[PDB]
């Protein structure tokens, strides 16, 4: 995210993989990742939401609201992001996925993904598109909490 | 004696690095015939013919991840083609399994892999990288490929 009053440093930036502890090593493997579908192709944003009350600690009185982000990757799997430029970065913005896709599909509803777009509705419509020129209309609902 | 450094975590070869430690000369060089390294459980690297392993650190040169390998890793330390280990290749990477975008679990069996073409995709983005797919091994996760360098 860049800023038009210091449009050469980034406001924000948002790591998209799980690469946490392990440090020091270089750079060559940026064939083998594409080939798997491991990058992102394109995103969207939902309209603004209020944050599920359990992803900061229990001690804000306050309603948090920011704008979902929705990333597609090559391979199909989406995930989500909740993004504000407003509040305090204390666990506003980890990354949140892969996001499960609602019937299992067997094709696993083809790896070359190409394009999303997030419908401004209620609940959210995020269509999928892949360049064999298929498109998905996924409906996005908030997961179930499981009995004990 | 070789001046080869390998003392990263769950890494191999063959011939050994004991049997390696037979085999350099007494000027302190070391060739091998048909040489192979590896990462115990992600894959193998192989470099059919001859190679000289004289004083290379393997822990900087050669790395194996899950779902990646490479050679020379900084490419200013990248030597010619055919000098040290950047000349051609059979590598494998074992566990390469698609995730399922349902249950989230990595798709381990032949007749799902079988039904999603996906020996088709890993020949088709082998291509793509200029390189040439041998065998997938559903059973392993095993994608087997020729490379020209690194």
């Amino acid at each position: 995210i860049y800023s038009l009053r210091e449009p050469q440093t980034p406001t924000n930036v948002i790591i998209l993989s799980e690469a946490e502890e392990e440090s020091l090593v270089l750079n060559k493997g940026r064939a083998y990742t594409a080939s798997l579908g491991e990058t992102a192709v394109a995103f969207d944003f939902g309209p603004l939401a209020a944050v599920p009350k359990t992803l900061f600690g229990q001690n804000g009185k306050d309603e948090v609201v920011a704008y979902p982000l929705y990333i597609l990757y090559e391979n199909g799997e989406t995930f989500l992001t909740y993004i504000s430029l407003l509040h305090s970065p204390g666990n506003i913005g980890k990354l949140l996925g892969p996001l499960p896709m609602h019937p299992a599909a067997e094709d696993n509803y083809g790896y070359d993904a190409c394009a999303v777009l997030c419908l401004p509705c209620v609940p959210n419509i995020l269509v999928i598109a892949t360049e064999s020129g298929m498109l998905y209309h996924c409906v996005v609902l908030e997961g179930e909490e499981e009995d004990d | 004696p070789a001046g080869i450094i390998l003392t990263k975590v769950g890494y191999y070869t063959i011939p050994s690095m004991d049997d390696l430690a037979k085999i350099t000369n007494e000027k302190g060089e070391c060739i091998v015939s048909d040489f192979t390294i590896g990462r115990k459980g992600y894959g193998s690297i192989y470099f059919e013919g001859d190679v000289n392993l004289t004083n290379l650190n393997l822990d900087d040169i050669v790395h194996i991840r899950r779902k990646e390998v490479v050679v020379y890793l900084d490419d200013n330390q990248k030597p010619p083609v055919g000098e040290g280990l950047n000349r051609k290749a059979e590598v494998t990477l074992d566990g390469v399994w698609p995730t399922d975008k349902t249950s989230r679990c990595l798709i381990k069996s032949p007749d799902r892999l079988a039904d999603i073409n996906y020996e088709g995709r890993l020949e088709a983005v082998s291509r793509k990288q200029g390189a040439q797919f041998k065998e997938y091994r559903p059973e392993t996760g095993s994608w087997v490929f020729k490379v020209s360098h690194f």
